[PDB]
């Protein structure tokens, strides 16, 4: 993996791996680096310019809360390029939200705090239609005792 | 738990008689009940003033014990597309059934607005053809969206606003059968706020009544929360930026009301402003349009809203 | 694993009953009496984001039926499909029969109807009246032009009035009791200045102050901390570059902008909002001054929403706040 | 059966063709003709008679909707003693249900017909066909057979077919112009219908004075069955109808008839409703809800017709030209609303100031007399041809795209004048001996002849190739296109 | 108030089977004597009689005559729900708004009620007076069938031809079926009869003899009486009555 | 953990069939008596309840009372993609995670291990089935299916009423109207075609057909069907399995 890390551009290359390496907002990390030792995780919505770290962050945040092993099969994420719609939000963001979290293995309960919660991380929300918007509304409040809602974007305008 | 039904529901009319609202109309259906000979009628206005009452009450007077199998409603909640018409509606008119001489089966269509025109048209001839024994009412609240040739068949029945003697009067028949204590200036603007409603205007004296007991106008004003569209049209005709931005702020925004709602009510009193000329109403229209669009587009501060009036005051005062 | 301490604060502490909402005393009263005399007719609630309504609503079921409301209630959100053939036959098959659980009148919980087509409205028009003595309709709302005015006038209409400032301070008692943490009173009161009405945000907020502090017995959260974990200007810098701006000549001012805003990393988008927050309370000696003040920070503050630079907006705000403030002189 | 259960319009109909009030010219024409009608099929109806309609075996009866259309149809086939075969809305029409039910009875007999009366000879048609279609502008339900199959059956039917409508210009009704002979009925005067009306008031005991009928009339346009119906209402109560009532009885019953997207120019254009008189009489919401009558149209027909007229609103100092602009400008404005509604988000609340800004303010701005006829809008045929000659140059764009590398938009640009410059004119300027270089030159960019045909009608200007296509002699292109199906092409 | 009872409601299944695809409403009079019922096409080309007399009910009860409009899909939806081995009853009240169909076990303890709502049918009854029929003859119903099925896939249009005491049967590629009267004795229920006054040349559609002869299931024979001027006649035998078809002929072109 | 080992195949499948378009969400809870479940309908008027103990399974065993909740759909999906022959064994680990359905063949080694996710239900366990019922009825699941979808032709709603020693359908719509009387009748050479009735009060009430429609689905697991009727109560269609029950409780339509 260090050879494709290697050959990859600098971008990719020198992308933060751990919640240390953004050095760029001291006041957004520390509140999630907190969030560790704590049990409650609030639904984040992460607003600003183009290339400030924030899909980089919550990359790096669920990294270092699962694992390698567990990221995989705790985090669902739905960025511009899958389909976001009306149908979509109400199909399968509810199904994975009412969902049972994954057993987290020995190996990962033993050395990262596994939280009793999954994570579903919609990248670029400032796309979305606002009728999936407005029925992700109930969805992200029902099941917010097994699932977490992060969102992304640019324009906090633009969600409702 | 005991349950009771809400005063809309309790004091709705079952006689013709008990029904306020436009004199002319209700003693036409009365002398139609005396004598039997009902038509085809569509009768359409506003929501909330007695026109599906009105058409109930008919039909239980005319038909008697008979409403059972000699009437067939069908509203916005049953299907209504063209199988049904087709089918339905057309085995109900050739239904044999053997009535009292000057009577006749009826078809109750409700929010007939909401028909598609095929349906309408399909409509046309099954009407048409049995009107010895199968005679329809529609009720609708845009007479507009009923086809010519439907609408052409039928007697037309408008139904005005309801007039403030007679929701005061409804008012006072069914506080003296409820036992109520009622001053004068609550029940005046109960009867303001409600916007020639009798639906709404009982609501809100019920829920008057349960809150505080005693209908007065501080209580009133206080679980009322007095109309929209009236402070919007105040706030759109201020002499000076200062009144209508002080207006904005105090009544419509501190008081919890969505910006796109402020909007759109503007628009709506704009379009409606007889006071102001023509040309001076189409240019503040498109103010408040251009504010629609940004505050569509997702920004919709309060500082958009103070834009639109100080262009809207910036035209309407040069 | 799952415990009540593994919700985040915003519904960790949703008021489980009608005496733990703040704020709409004149709405939860009546509501305690239609409960209490047994006739609770049609409600339509229309609220702004974060007042109380579905909160009021669980709890009112809650208060009816019993600690299971879920069993017999039927709730329709945004979430769920609400077609017309949806109201054609689950809602009207809803609405039409007796109870599994209890023997009452069934309730049928509209959420967000805002978001319901006009078919699907006006085919509940006739059934939300057909069966009144079986079933009562609550309709929550944000918009109140979505819903059209047959459905809207068949309902009792409670406005869920913005929590004002002595319910917030009442529930930042409750959670500073029920959560050890101390809140300076000047801090309090630019979080309830922050809040504009939303009761959410102060929850979120304050978890999120209470998380940068290192230790959360004893430090207290000052409003440095506040303004801080919200990155929302303090009214001293605020106040600052307002001067600036109006007093000092063009180099110095936009050299204060540039030096307060890359400070602490602010943003023009509040700057603006604080900056015209305080400036409608000057007391301009004529009508064009004021037009133009928000005729051309309107229209910044629009670009700003579709992100177009970043310097020569805030040399466009300056320009516009001196141009503005040149018809008193 | 009982007479006091009659509809008020059932037992005043007209039951010989002598009491059709109006339109007494049509319902003439149509006697003659389904009179002459076996004269006709005598000829096969190749010969026409002495009005031009013996050579149509269908008629199509059109006009505004209650004017005895129906009533006269049926008089006209119970005289002349056929037997009325009639399918109408509520029937289900379509292509397979219209094959299985009514193409049988197009060349068969009535089975009822021949019990009715046949011990004395009145005439040999008692026993025939009169299929009369009403209401054929309803096919929802007939989505292949509604203006399809019945075209078809109008041409090989053997029994006379009479089809009745409401709107005849409707784009639908096209395929039934040139097939069957259309008839029109129109709104009826005021004098038959004050005799009517003075006969039913003369039967039915109450008071209706005659110049009450000329407003009636008016306020029911062209409606007699509104009429009767509007008589019926009110006399059930009040017995005398003068000029004491007649003001409201007319404004509680004015028809909320919808309107074309023709008269909604015209009507929105004309300036005397934007007069400070008329601002009061037709208010803005009414100006706003005409829109609603058709909100697909009248934004082109505004901007298709709002700068042909003569206006009556300038202001002082303000001439046409600049009022022109405005009204131009709040086009471009709607336009943009327009294309924010149907963008995504669904933004549909967005629909009245889409109304304003497109129709309502460039009207208003341009509000005058209309100069000659309402034009149609010509861009709904423009954006197809638009899209027509897209698909061709996207076809050669893809075509020549492994040779030229560049868009599709710099090819129609730029490559084009080279194309023709090397194409074209070495077959004006050296005839037919540059056969060779032309074929080659179209074998190097993959070109076909579809493909050099699509290409020569694409330039503009003065450069017109239509004109100079037909100045090269006509055998040097069938030796062409003869030598292009003879070589072979690596596609 | 009329009361009737079949002894087996099957047969009053197939009656009912035998036209239900050519007629939506029917007119049942109810006299003294039985039953009769006529109904006209919804293209008025086919016309269908039938008369069930008191050799079929095993009771039948008939104060006054009376007219049933009954729809046949209405009707047939309510037989199929019956079954083989129940008694059949119509029963109708004076003023009869409605008819009941009691279906009642023999064997077991189940009654069952169906209630149908008449239809109101301008009942133009006309009469069936009797017209001298130019050719009258009489074959097994199976074999045609048989015949209308081979020559309608053919084409629409069917010619019938009467002449010289023999049958033609042409549909216009092009077939024909040639028949000869022959009278046999050892199986009279083939015996093609025929007695031929006048040569008769008619000619009809398809879609109507295909449900004419879905009929072809209550008797064995069937009789065809044609007119050169008058419509032809299908008559099947019944056990108690006759279920007759009046197909009007085509043009001349 | 918990390891519940079929003797069949089918059986599961005929099991869940029953439910098929009738409820989407389902929680069993498995416990040492056997399996458990309930689902409330998607507009909460008809509530499945299925109870089946350790006489159908070949091995049963459960340490812990799990509660393992699911969509019929993907369920339904899973069970499909397993032939007819194999063994159905549903594992579950020590906490609660995605079932683990096995496919095993008894000839050839063919190892089918299916995981479904839970889904997570607000798992609102009421205590029903200890509601005095003043009717009780029993008759062919057969003759049920053929009375309820022939009175489903003529209407959408059906009155049941149970009268001294007379059982009555009445169906009521707007072609016309049916009524079925059935009298209570028990046979000795054919004990199976009896219908037995207890009635204490005379009932009538009245219910959907669409909903009958579906609980009549149920008839291929038995031959003979139980009615439970009460006033003010749900009614109960019960079908006998050889080792539990399955039982439809359908709310009554509300009378004027
Ligand atoms: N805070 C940061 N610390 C370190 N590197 C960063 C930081 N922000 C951005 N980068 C670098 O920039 C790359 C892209 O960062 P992103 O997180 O994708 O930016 P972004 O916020 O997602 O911009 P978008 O998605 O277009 S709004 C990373 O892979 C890093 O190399
Ligand atoms: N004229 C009236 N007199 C007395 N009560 C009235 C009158 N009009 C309405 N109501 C009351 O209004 C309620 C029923 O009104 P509706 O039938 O809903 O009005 P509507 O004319 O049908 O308008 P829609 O159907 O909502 S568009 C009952 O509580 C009635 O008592
Ligand atoms: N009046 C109140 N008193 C106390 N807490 C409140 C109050 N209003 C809101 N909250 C808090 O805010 C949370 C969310 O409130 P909700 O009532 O769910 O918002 P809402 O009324 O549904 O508005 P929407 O639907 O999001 S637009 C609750 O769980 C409480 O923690
Ligand atoms: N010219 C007329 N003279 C007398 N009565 C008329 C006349 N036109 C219509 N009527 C009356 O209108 C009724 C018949 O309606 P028609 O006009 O025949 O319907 P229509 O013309 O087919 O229009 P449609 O089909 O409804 S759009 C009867 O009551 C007639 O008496
Ligand atoms: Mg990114
Ligand atoms: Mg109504
Ligand atoms: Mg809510
Ligand atoms: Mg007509």
């Amino acid at each position: 993996a260090e050879q494709s890390l290697a050959q990859q551009p600098w971008v990719e290359k020198y992308r933060p791996k751990n919640l240390d390496e953004v050095t760029a907002q001291d006041h957004a990390v520390t509140v999630l680096k907190k969030t560790l030792k704590s049990a409650n995780l609030p639904h984040m919505l992460f607003y600003g310019p183009p290339g400030t770290g924030k899909t980089s962050t919550i990359l790096a945040l669920t990294k270092e809360l699962y694992g390698p092993d567990l990221m995989k099969s705790r985090i669902l994420e739905l960025n511009a390029s899958d389909e976001r719609g009306i149908s979509i939000v109400r199909e399968k963001v509810k199904n994975f939200a009412r969902l049972t979290v994954s057993k987290p293995s020995k190996h990962d309960l033993e050395n990262y705090p596994c939280p009793p919660y999954k994570i579903i991380i919609l990248d670029e929300a400032d796309s979305m239609t606002a009728d999936a918007q407005s029925a992700l509304r109930r969805t992200m409040e029902t099941y917010s005792g097994v699932t977490r809602f992060c969102l992304i974007c640019n324009y906090v305008t633009r969600i409702i | 738990l005991s349950l009771q039904l809400p005063w809309v529901e309790k004091y709705r009319p079952q006689v013709l008689s008990d029904i306020v609202g436009n004199k002319e109309t209700i003693d036409r259906l009365q002398q139609i009940a005396k004598d039997g000979n009902m038509p085809h009628m569509i009768i359409s206005g506003m929501p909330g003033i007695g026109k599906t009452t009105s058409v109930h009450c008919l039909a239980h007077e005319l038909l008697g014990r008979s409403y059972a199998d000699g009437v067939l409603e069908l509203n916005a909640s049953d299907d209504r597309g063209i199988d049904v018409v087709r089918n339905q509606i057309k085995h109900f008119a050739q239904k044999k059934l053997h009535l009292p001489p000057g009577k006749h089966k009826i078809v109750i269509l409700d929010e007939a607005d909401s028909m598609t025109a095929g349906a309408q048209q399909a409509l046309r001839r099954t009407m048409e053809l049995y009107s010895n024994s199968t005679r329809f009412a529609f009720a609708c609240n845009q007479s507009n969206k009923i086809i010519e040739p439907l609408q052409s068949r039928c007697a037309i029945l408008r139904y005005s606003k309801l007039s403030d003697e007679d929701v005061l009067k409804r008012l006072l028949q069914i506080i003296k059968l409820e036992d109520v204590k009622y001053t004068n200036d609550g029940l005046e603007a109960i009867i303001f706020t409600a916007e020639g409603d009798m639906r709404q205007a009982i609501n809100n004296l019920q829920s008057t009544v349960a809150g505080h007991g005693l209908v007065n106008a501080d209580n009133v004003f206080k679980i009322v929360d007095s109309p929209h569209p009236l402070i919007v049209k105040k706030m759109l005709l201020a002499s000076n930026l200062e009144d209508s931005i002080q207006i904005l702020r105090t009544d419509l925004w501190k008081k919890g009301y969505s910006s796109i709602d402020i909007v759109t009510t503007s628009f709506r009193v704009t379009k409606n402003l007889a006071q102001v000329k023509e040309s001076v109403r189409l240019e503040m229209i498109k103010e408040i349009g251009l504010t629609h669009m940004r505050i569509l587009e997702g920004v919709g501060t309060y500082l958009q809203l103070a834009s639109m009036l100080a262009k809207i005051h910036k035209l309407n005062n040069k | 694993k799952r415990s009540k301490e593994n919700l985040p604060w915003v519904e960790k502490y949703r008021p489980e009953t009608l005496d733990e909402v703040y704020g709409q005393n004149e709405v939860i009263t009546t509501v305690r009496k239609f409960v209490d005399e047994g006739k609770l007719p049609h409600l339509l609630f229309y609220g702004p984001p974060g007042t109380g309504k579905t909160s009021t609503i669980v709890a009112l079921a809650r208060e009816i039926y019993g600690k299971n409301y879920s069993n017999m209630v039927l709730e329709l959100n945004a979430s769920d499909d609400r077609g017309i053939d949806v109201v054609r036959n689950q809602i009207k098959d809803f609405a039409s029969t007796r109870q599994i659980f209890s023997k009452g009148f069934k309730l049928i919980i509209l959420d967000e109807a805002d978001a319901m087509t006009n078919a699907a409205q006006n085919a509940l028009r006739r059934v939300i009246e057909r069966y009144t003595k079986n079933t009562r309709f609550c309709v929550l709302a944000n918009y109140a032009h979505k819903l059209t005015p047959a459905l809207l006038s068949r309902c009792t209409r409670f406005r869920f009035q913005p929590l004002p400032q002595e319910a917030i301070e009442r529930r930042i008692a409750n959670v500073l009791v029920h959560e050890k943490l101390k809140l300076s009173p000047n801090a309090e009161k630019a979080l309830i200045e922050l809040s504009n009405g939303d009761m959410r945000r102060v929850l979120n907020v304050l978890q999120s102050c209470k998380a940068t502090l290192d230790n959360p017995d004893e430090d207290e959260i000052s409003d440095d901390v506040i303004y801080e974990c919200c990155g929302a200007p303090r009214p001293s810098d605020l106040k600052a570059v307002l001067k600036s701006i109006l007093e000092d000549d063009w180099g110095t001012a936009h050299y204060t902008l540039n030096k307060v805003r890359s400070a602490k990393g602010l943003a023009l988008i509040d700057l603006i909002e604080g900056i015209v927050k305080i400036l409608e309370d000057y007391e301009l000696q004529n009508e064009e001054t004021r037009v133009h003040l928000l005729t051309k920070l309107a229209d910044i503050e629009y670009s700003i929403s579709k992100g177009g630079n970043d310097q020569i907006q805030g040399s466009a705000v300056i320009g516009a706040i001196k141009a503005s403030f040149e018809n008193e002189t | 059966v009982r007479e006091e259960d009659k509809l008020w319009t059932v037992k005043y109909a007209p039951t010989n063709l002598q009491q059709v009030c109006g339109n007494k010219g049509s319902v003439m024409k149509l006697k003659n003709w389904l009179a002459n009608w076996e004269n006709s099929k005598k000829n096969s109806f190749k010969h026409a008679g002495k009005d031009g309609s013996g050579v149509f075996r269908a008629a199509m009866l059109y006009g505004p909707p209650g004017i005895g259309k129906t009533t006269a149809a049926h008089l006209v086939a119970q005289e002349l003693g056929y037997d009325i075969l009639e399918q109408n809305a509520s029937d289900v029409r379509s292509k397979t249900l219209l094959n299985a039910g009514v193409k049988n009875a197009l060349d068969n007999m009535s089975v009822v017909g021949y019990f009715k009366h046949n011990e004395e000879a009145q005439n040999l048609n008692g026993k025939h066909f009169v299929i009369i279609m009403d209401e054929v502008d309803g096919m929802s339900g007939g989505d292949r057979g509604g203006v399809g199959q019945l075209a078809q059956f109008c041409r090989k039917t053997s029994t006379p077919l009479i089809l009745i409508c409401n709107e005849r210009n409707l784009p639908k009704m096209r395929p039934f112009d040139r097939v069957c002979l259309d008839i029109q009925f129109r709104r009826p005067d005021a004098n038959s219908i004050k005799s009517r009306l003075m006969t039913i008031a003369i039967r039915e005991k109450f008071k209706l004075d005659p110049n009450v009928i000329d407003r009636l009339i008016q306020t029911t346009r062209g409606d007699i069955r509104q009429v009767i119906n509007l008589l019926s209402t009110i006399s059930t109560t009040t017995k005398t109808i003068n000029h004491e009532n007649i003001n409201e009885i007319s404004k509680a019953w004015e028809k909320n008839i919808a309107l074309k997207p023709f008269d909604i120019a015209h009507k929105m254009l004309d300036g005397q409703i934007y007069s400070d008189i008329g601002s009061r009489n037709f208010t803005l919401n009414d100006k706003i809800a005409l829109y609603f009558d058709d909100f697909d149209f009248t934004p082109l027909m505004i901007q298709e017709n709002y700068l042909s007229t003569r206006p009556s609103v300038l202001k002082p100092g303000q001439s046409h030209l600049e009022a022109v602009a405005e009204a131009a400008n709040c086009i471009s404005l709607g336009d943009i609303v327009e294309k924010k509604i149907r963008s995504s988000e669904q933004l549909w609340s967005l629909l009245p100031l889409h109304a304003v800004l497109s129709s309502v303010y460039p009207a208003s701005k341009v509000a005058g007399h209309m100069a000659g006829r309402i034009n149609f809008t010509a861009w709904l045929g423009q954006n197809s041809k638009s899209a027509k000659y897209y698909r061709l140059l996207q076809e050669i764009h893809y075509h020549t795209r492994l040779g030229t590398s560049t868009d599709k938009i710099g090819l129609r640009l730029d490559y084009l004048p080279t194309f023709r410059k090397r194409l074209l004119d070495p077959f004006l300027k050296q005839g037919a001996d540059a056969i060779s270089s032309v074929i080659e030159v179209m074998d190097d960019y993959y070109l076909t002849k579809e493909d050099w045909d699509s290409i020569m009608e694409f330039f503009v200007g003065p450069d017109v190739t239509t004109a100079i296509i037909k100045k090269i002699p006509a055998t040097v292109k069938s030796g062409f296109t003869r030598k292009y199906n003879s070589m072979t092409h690596p596609v | 108030m009329l009361e009737a009872k079949f002894e087996e409601a099957s047969l009053f299944k197939r009656i009912i089977d035998g036209f239900k695809d050519c007629v939506q409403l029917v007119n049942f009079q109810c006299k003294e004597d039985g039953i009769i019922a006529q109904a006209v096409d919804d293209s008025r080309v086919l016309l269908v009689s039938l008369e069930i007399g008191v050799e079929a009910f095993q009771e039948y009860r008939c104060d006054h005559p009376v007219t049933l409009g009954m729809d046949l899909t209405s009707l047939s939806k309510i037989l199929r729900c019956g079954n083989n081995t129940d008694t059949l009853t119509l029963i109708a009240d004076n003023t009869p708004d409605s008819i009941i169909l009691l279906f009642e076990d023999t064997k077991k303890d189940r009654i069952a009620e169906y209630s149908l709502k008449l239809m109101d049918i301008d009942a133009d009854f006309l009469k069936i007076e009797e017209l001298q029929y130019d050719s009258t003859l009489s074959l097994p119903s199976s074999e045609f069938s048989k015949i209308v099925r081979d020559l309608s896939q053919l084409s629409d249009s069917i010619n019938i031809m009467i002449t010289k005491e023999t049958i033609k049967f042409v549909a216009d590629g092009s077939g024909s079926v040639i028949i000869k009267p022959f009278v046999d004795m050892e199986h009279p229920e083939t015996s093609i009869k025929l007695e031929m006054d006048q040569p008769v040349d008619l000619t009809f559609g398809a879609k109507y003899l295909l449900d004419i002869i879905k009929g072809s299931s209550l008797s064995d024979r069937v009789g065809i009486r044609l007119s050169s001027e008058a419509p032809a006649l299908f008559q099947f035998d019944l056990k108690s009555g006759f279920l007759q078809f009046f197909l009007a002929p085509k043009f001349n072109d």
